[PDB]
């Protein structure tokens, strides 16, 4: 019941290493031949072992200078962290083959940062072509500590340095249980012990830990310091990914926001102070995370500088606005053009292609990276190396803070503002001829929330003997996590000629907070894709089913890599952590629904499947289409210009059932 | 002594049509003329009563849509509508002839918002060259409800509810009497209640009908939507009537505060708290028009996006000024031409030149429309076709806020900061060789206030028997600022023989301190009296030019009634067809006061250079090379008016009866 995929004897073999580096992650097996290969691998006498001679020159310059020591907390926000990352991963991916690609890791681990290693050697697995198809495990799983409030972690460590429990059913108490082998952590979000403000509400979303898997992957396929000359035809469409990603996870937080009563993200000023504070549980092993309390004035002297920067970085881009065409950064530019989009998304991600550059340079500063920085709300780092982490430092933690909302949000907002120079797509181009959708019914839908556990041993040390008799592995994380029923989607289709033909199906919300329905007019950008997929009609009448279990844009939850390596002496690979990693997990397409049934719309668009023209496969198998990201809606709508017989809107209401409160799932007795 | 025009009968014909659709513009009567012609008017199948194909069918593709219901507040500054009134007005721009325009506006007069009606058919009126010469109501008869206070027009909706005066005393006593058969209900300016500060003592200048009237056909006889390519040479000019427009009208303001004791006009930021507030005495048919406290916050949630945008907005020209030449929507602008004036004048009013377009079009911001939004302190729109309105949403409105001025000042003072670019005149540019005006002497300049009627019956509301009969007369009276007539004397030694042009200004002689003022520093605050030419012969001469006669001042319009005795005369009265779009006299001079406040009066004599035969779209456009508001529309070097030719002279402006308008309208009393 977790799709399968059958592999052979060579795949295995690599695998098993490449698996090897993601557990007991922060120690070192000095019996393990990772070990024997990485004391004494020399990388000058390797040269020839290289695709790009600089790239080895270049690490082995800085190699001497220093890199970050170990233990030590790494964020690739700063400078020269990075710049020892990217370093180290031009010498992960340009390694001749994989016994090299190998070799260097081996090094790596012994060698250098854990965090700064696991962060190269994800990224090079991801980008490795003869990797291609190869699975990592989540990153929940990886970096653990990031996924969990200090209340478990201090369970877990306390456990540890007892060497088991002293009282079972006192530990039960508390949640902890022995399960055969296993220690069992029971796990509250936040707002179980924090309620500072409404935006605790959202913690079952916020703090989810696939989510926050999901961002993570997110950046890791097409880091903002690199180039995607790699990926071929989607360089040119850079920007629009950029702005959709970011689009599509904006309408789903806003979905979830509705559905606990709290309507529009709010707008916010580098001048004025911000209303909502985050106060994060998160420990490391060095530090707490850092606190934002409630109107924290982003305006203080620490800022000045920081906040010139940002307002000026943003008025760039309103007077790109201002002038319509323009010559920026060795490009004229017109905002006419739909095309512009890649610019504009490139600007205000300040990435590689923006310079049309292989990776970036300290003196392009990035506007996110401060903007992050300011409202972390940190005090100033005490060197290259020693900063005081907030939320936003990770791609691990950064969608627990409301104030990534608010920042992104912005962002997206400054695009919508470019997207009003296009012309709004016309009848004709919209319209099916012969094409008419008749009717839409959906199985009830409800939400829900079960149980869930990943492997936590990551975050705990073991003993010389424990790492030698392989016992490295019985921590383990329960979760209440939302779901959902598996639906149905019966959409009956008219047309004249057979033809083929593409559906898409889109999730938007049915009223604003005054009970107002929908204008497509100030509401585009709040639709959320669900699928699509293409048919071929016939003449007469058809009938489409498709389930949410085959909808295109969502994966299966990952498996733990204990259950992997299970599967790899079978000759079995999980199909969804192969392929599909980088996709929003299916267990929450749904916002959580209500007792009574909240109000929705689905929104089903059937348009002609011309041919194969402008076709993305080499970073995402999205868009085999000549067709804008989220089109028909990626730009503004009239209403009236708009609606043809090839559409339909379907009210829909979204359930919840069983316990309301992931809390109720951890009380003892 | 109102001046006449005589008009044949084929003109009060057309007069009349035009005149009929201002009747009861709130309400449709069935048996007038328009109804019967609008529901006779097929829309769809008229394709070939418009020049322009393009603007026919455009009009239908948003026909068949649907356009702003009746009854809702129309205003150019939101996009939706104004996309919808620009359709209406190229309709109406574009029909073959006179016949197909009253049939489209017969139409628009009945299946559409008022507002959007009314704003379309006066552009058209003025703009059509085959109307040019047709007269319209004042804006005031027009749209009533923009130009009376609330308490007055409650009473007037409560005297047509008792269908009259229960009895004439207890009526007489709050202020409403009948004459000849009509309403009368006297109005006083707002009290501290609207304007909780000192720009109250200002309120009888900024309520001013005729003053809000001004700006309204200001902006009609060329809406900044609009390229002004029906002007011909003007075009490369527009930029310069926009900053004197807006200077000279600053000019005329801080001069009634000088006499009101309230100095310079105030600056602002918008990361800052704004000291004046206004309560605007107004209701639309949903909101009570947006209010404005003392020390507003402009920096709030709300106009965060919006003042990023206006700062920026600015920023960018200090950024081309500090570059001097600089790539700006297509051409490289150099600052030291005149290209430049113009280009500076369409920047700051993202006007339809600056794209070099037709109209303005959908998706460009304006910076006077965003600043508007954040100084009128209305909540942000319900829907696209439903907005919360303030007085800086209308042009009708617009002079009664003091933010107006204190906006437009900001304006005036950016373009100043460019206008440091441009080479001062010299000694020879200024000079006339061969004569000098020897001394100018004056007429006591005297203001006072008395009455002034208008009918405010587009306000009220009729059956639909009233209605067969056009109803009217529900007059509003309010005492009114006013001067008397007065004559200016030159005189001259002159060398030489020719055409000569004089000009006169008025400007402050000393600020709110008692110090003299600097002409360095006063040259901005002169506004412009006259102009005129006039054959110099030498020796000693004199030059006599009555206030009655000053180019750039009007009558007082007529209302509609004595518009319609006049028709029945075959007679036209000038100052409406001929200068709407000019300042009231009886605005000519601030309010003086009873010992004479000093002001001076700068007159100026140049040689005449014959300047072609053209047709503008304003009074200030006068035959010559000239720049607008020249020798006074760019920095001074103070040694260089000394000229025989020029003459500053002290003037007193006193004031005679009643210094107060309330004490004009109190019952059992009377003034002076
Ligand atoms: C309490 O607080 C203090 C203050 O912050 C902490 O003190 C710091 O501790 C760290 C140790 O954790 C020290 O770093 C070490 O410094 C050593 C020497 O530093 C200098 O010398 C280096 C070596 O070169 C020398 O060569 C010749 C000798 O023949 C001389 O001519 C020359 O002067 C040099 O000194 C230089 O390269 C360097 O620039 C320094 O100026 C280092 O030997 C040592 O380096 C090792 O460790 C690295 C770990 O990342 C690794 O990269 C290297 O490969 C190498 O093996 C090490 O970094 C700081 O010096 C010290 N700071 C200060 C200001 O004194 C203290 O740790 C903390 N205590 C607790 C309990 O928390």
């Amino acid at each position: 019941t977790i799709k399968t995929k059958n592999v052979d004897a060579v795949f295995v073999e690599k695998q098993k290493k490449i698996l090897s580096f993601f557990q007991d992650v922060s120690q070192l097996n000095t019996d393990d031949e990772y070990y024997k290969i990485g004391k004494d691998y020399d990388i000058e006498m390797n040269m020839d072992n290289y695709t790009n001679k600089k790239a080895v020159e270049e690490f082995l310059k800085m190699y001497r200078t220093g890199f970050m020591p170990k233990n030590l907390e790494f964020s690739v926000f700063y400078d020269k962290m990075r710049d020892e990352a990217i370093a180290l991963f031009h010498l992960f991916y340009y390694a001749k083959d994989f016994e090299t690609f190998y070799k260097t890791a081996c090094f790596a681990r012994v060698h250098l940062n854990q965090g700064q290693f696991l962060y190269a050697f994800y990224i090079a697995v991801i980008q490795r072509s003869d990797c291609h198809g190869f699975v990592v495990p989540a990153p929940y799983e990886v970096y653990p500590k990031m996924f969990m409030n200090m209340e478990v972690l201090q369970k877990i460590y306390v456990t540890k340095m007892q060497d088991g429990l002293i009282n079972p059913e006192a530990a039960a108490k508390y949640g902890i249980h022995k399960e055969n082998d296993y220690f069992v952590y029971k796990a509250n979000y936040s707002n179980a012990v924090l309620y500072n403000n409404e935006e605790q509400r959202l913690t079952y979303f916020t703090e989810d830990i696939g989510m926050n898997a999901y961002y993570y992957y997110f950046h890791s396929h097409l880091p903002f310091w690199w180039t995607s000359e790699k990926y071929g035809a989607l360089k040119e469409r850079r920007g629009e990914v950029y702005f959709y990603f970011y689009q599509q996870l904006l309408a789903r937080y806003y979905f979830e926001r509705l559905t606990n009563g709290l309507g529009k993200i709010p707008e916010f000023s580098w001048y004025s102070p911000i209303k909502t504070g985050y106060y994060p549980l998160m420990l490391t092993k060095f530090t707490p995370f850092a606190q934002r309390p409630d109107y924290y004035n982003l305006h203080t002297e620490e800022n000045y500088e920081r906040v010139r920067f940002l307002d000026t970085y943003e008025k760039t881009f309103v007077q790109f606005l201002q002038k319509d065409h323009f010559e920026a950064f060795g490009q004229k530019i017109d905002f006419h053009d739909p095309k512009a989009i890649n610019f504009v998304g490139n600007y205000w991600q300040d990435n590689a292609d923006l310079y049309g550059e292989e990776v970036t340079k300290d003196y392009q500063r990035s506007y996110e990276v401060f903007a992050r920085r300011v409202l972390g709300a940190a005090p100033m780092p005490f060197d290259k190396y020693t900063f005081m982490p907030s939320a936003m430092d990770f791609y691990q933690t950064s969608l627990r803070d409301p104030a990534f909302y608010q920042l992104y949000n912005r962002i997206v907002e400054y695009i919508v503002e470019f997207k009003q120079y296009l012309k709004p797509y016309t009848q004709d181009k919209l319209y099916f001829d012969g094409v008419k959708i008749t009717d839409v019914k959906v199985d009830k839908l409800t939400t829900f929330f079960e149980n869930f556990e990943f492997d936590a041993s990551n975050s705990v040390y073991f003993s010389k003997e424990e790492i030698k008799n392989n016992h490295v592995h019985d921590v383990k994380v329960r979760q209440p996590r939302l779901n959902h029923s598996p639906f149905n989607v019966n959409i009956e289709v008219d047309s004249n000629v057979a033809s083929d033909a593409v559906v898409k199906i889109f999730l938007a919300p049915k009223y604003d907070d005054n009970g107002i329905p929908l204008t497509l007019e100030d509401n585009w950008m709040k639709f959320f894709e669900l699928d699509w997929f293409t048919t071929k009609l016939t003449a007469g009448q058809n009938k489409i089913i498709r389930n949410s279990n085959e909808f295109v844009i969502f994966k299966e939850d990952s498996v733990p890599m204990t259950e992997i390596m299970k599967m790899l002496d079978e000759g079995k690979v999980p199909f969804d952590m192969s392929e599909e990693f980088c996709y929003m997990p299916k267990r929450l397409m749904l916002p959580r629904g209500t007792e009574g049934g909240f109000p929705f719309q689905l929104f089903v668009f059937v348009y002609p499947f011309d041919n194969k023209g402008k076709d993305l496969a080499p970073f995402e198998s999205f868009v085999l289409d000549n067709k804008p990201l989220g089109f028909p809606l990626d730009r503004p709508v009239v209403d009236a210009l708009f609606k043809v017989p090839n559409m339909y809107f379907k009210d829909i209401f979204i359930y919840h059932e069983g316990e309301r409160f992931p809390y109720k799932f951890n009380i003892p007795s | 002594e109102f001046k006449t025009t005589p008009v044949d009968a084929a003109f009060v014909e057309k007069q009349k049509k035009i005149l009929s659709l201002f009747y009861n513009v709130n309400e449709i009567s069935y048996e007038a003329e328009y109804y019967k012609v609008a529901q006779d008017f097929n829309i769809e199948a008229s394709k070939d009563c418009y020049t322009n194909m393009k603007a026919y069918e455009n009009f239908m593709m948003m026909y068949k849509v649907g356009f702003l219901p009746k009854n809702l507040e129309f205003s150019i500054f939101y996009e939706k509508m104004r996309e919808e009134a620009i359709a209406l007005f190229k309709l109406f721009y574009y029909a073959k002839d006179f016949e197909c325009f009253y049939k489209t506006a017969c139409y628009a007069r009945v299946y559409m918002n008022q507002g959007m009606f009314l704003y379309a058919y006066y552009i058209a009126i003025i703009q059509r060259s085959d109307t040019a010469s047709f007269v319209l109501p004042a804006p005031y008869e027009a749209y009533p409800q923009y130009f009376v206070n609330m308490e007055v027009k409650n009473k007037m909706d409560y005297v047509k509810m008792m269908d009259g005066c229960l009895d004439e005393k207890i009526c007489y006593n709050y202020g409403i009497i009948k004459e000849n058969e009509q309403f009368v209900m006297y109005a006083n300016y707002s009290n501290s209640l609207t304007y909780p500060n000192n720009e109250d003592r200002i309120a009888y200048l900024t309520e001013d009908v005729g003053l809000n009237a001004y700006y309204y056909y200001f902006h009609s006889h060329l809406p900044f939507w609009w390229n002004s390519g029906k002007y011909g040479a003007f075009k490369e000019r527009r930029g310069e009537i926009y900053f004197f427009f807006y200077q000279q009208l600053l000019a005329r303001y801080y001069m009634e505060r000088l006499t009101n004791g309230l100095g310079k006009i105030p600056e602002f930021s918008w990361y800052s708290p704004l000291r004046t507030g206004y309560l605007p005495p107004f209701n639309s048919f949903y909101y009570p028009f947006a209010q404005r406290s003392n020390d507003y916050e402009l920096h709030t949630e709300k106009n965060y996006e919006e003042i990023r945008f206006l700062d920026i907005y600015e920023k960018t020209f200090f950024q081309y000024l500090q570059q001097g030449h600089f790539k700006a929507f297509d051409k490289k602008i150099d600052l030291h031409s005149s290209k430049a004036v113009n280009f500076v004048g369409n920047y700051w009013q993202t006007n339809a030149d600056l794209f070099e377009e037709d109209f303005l079009q959908f998706y460009q911001r304006s910076y006077e429309v965003n600043a508007r939004r954040v100084l009128g302190a209305a909540p942000k729109p319900f829907n696209q076709y439903t907005f919360i309105p303030s007085a800086l949403d209308f042009y009708q409105t617009s002079a009664r806020d003091p933010a107006f001025y204190q906006l437009y000042k900001r304006i005036v003072q950016y373009i100043i900061e460019f206008k440091q670019y441009q080479v001062p005149y010299t000694q020879e540019a200024l000079h006339f060789v061969g004569l000098k005006i020897s001394d100018v002497k004056v007429d006591k300049m005297v203001t006072f206030f008395d009455h002034f009627d208008f009918d405010a019956f587009n306000t009220v509301y009729f059956s639909k028997e009233e209605l067969k009969s056009s109803p009217h007369g529900y007059k509003v009276r309010q005492p009114r600022l006013n001067h008397k007539p007065f004559t200016v004397t030159i005189d001259i030694k002159s060398d030489v023989a020719t055409n000569a042009v004089v000009k006169m200004f008025l400007g402050p002689k000393y600020d709110e301190n008692g110090f003299p003022f600097s002409l360095e520093d006063n040259w901005m605050n002169f506004y412009e009296l006259d102009w005129f030419v006039q054959k110099v012969n030498p020796g000693q001469s004199q030059i006599t030019r009555s206030s009655t006669d000053f180019a750039f001042f009007k009558e007082d319009s007529l209302p509609m009634a004595e518009i319609y005795k006049l028709l029945d005369q075959g007679k036209i009265p000038t100052d409406m067809f001929n200068s709407s779009d000019t300042m009231p006299s009886r605005l000519m001079l601030p309010k003086g006061t009873y010992d004479g406040f000093p002001f001076q009066l700068f007159v100026f004599v140049y040689p005449y250079e014959p300047t072609p035969k053209e047709s503008e779209p304003f009074k200030a456009v006068v035959p010559d090379n000239k720049p607008f508001g020249y020798p006074f529309d760019r920095p001074v070097l103070p040694q260089y008016f000394k000229q025989p030719n020029m003459f500053f002279k002290k003037v007193l402006v006193y004031h005679e009866g009643e210094l107060f308008p309330y004490l004009f309208n109190i019952p059992h009393y009377t003034p002076d």
